[PDB]
């Protein structure tokens, strides 16, 4: 603690991801709903909005 | 630092709010995604290092 | 014998197909898909990419 700022121990954590090029496992708090057919709609399958 | 740890995170629900809103995390800066866009997208191959 | 007209047809098809192929060029951005770019960036960064 006698050392000034910039010398204190700092805990650092890094998070890695890949984006949409593989079957996703971790998803957000979003809620699903039933699909539709033969209708002009917009969809959010796993992220591909 | 020379013997850092690698961890696997999978099959879990993404709740970055309970980490973003936590007091001690004074630096929340990301590179490939926006800091506030985490909750809107699904992830896999998720790893963390300490 | 009459490949002169087939040349016109082929030139038009190729010229109009390079455009369709062109959309898969990231052009220095993270990806060539608009939705992902808008869904993984803060308003400011998105505009730039």
């Amino acid at each position: 603690p006698t050392y000034g700022v910039g010398h204190q121990p700092y805990r650092v954590v890094v998070l890695s991801f890949e984006l949409l090029h593989a079957p996703a496992t971790v998803c957000g708090p979003k809620k699903s709903t039933n699909l539709v057919k033969n209708k002009c709609v917009n969809f959010n399958f796993n992220g591909l909005k | 630092v020379y013997a850092w740890n690698r961890k696997r995170i999978s099959n879990c629900v993404a709740d970055y709010s309970v980490l973003y809103n936590l007091a001690p995390f004074f630096t929340f800066k990301c590179y490939g995604v926006s800091p506030t866009k985490l909750n809107d997208l699904c992830f896999t191959n998720v790893y963390a290092d300490s | 014998a009459l490949g002169k007209l087939q040349d016109v047809v082929n030139h038009n098809a190729q010229a109009l197909n390079t455009l369709v192929k062109q959309l898969s060029s990231k052009f220095g951005a993270i990806s060539s898909v608009l939705n992902d770019i808008f869904s993984r960036l803060d308003p400011p960064e998105a505009e730039v990419q």
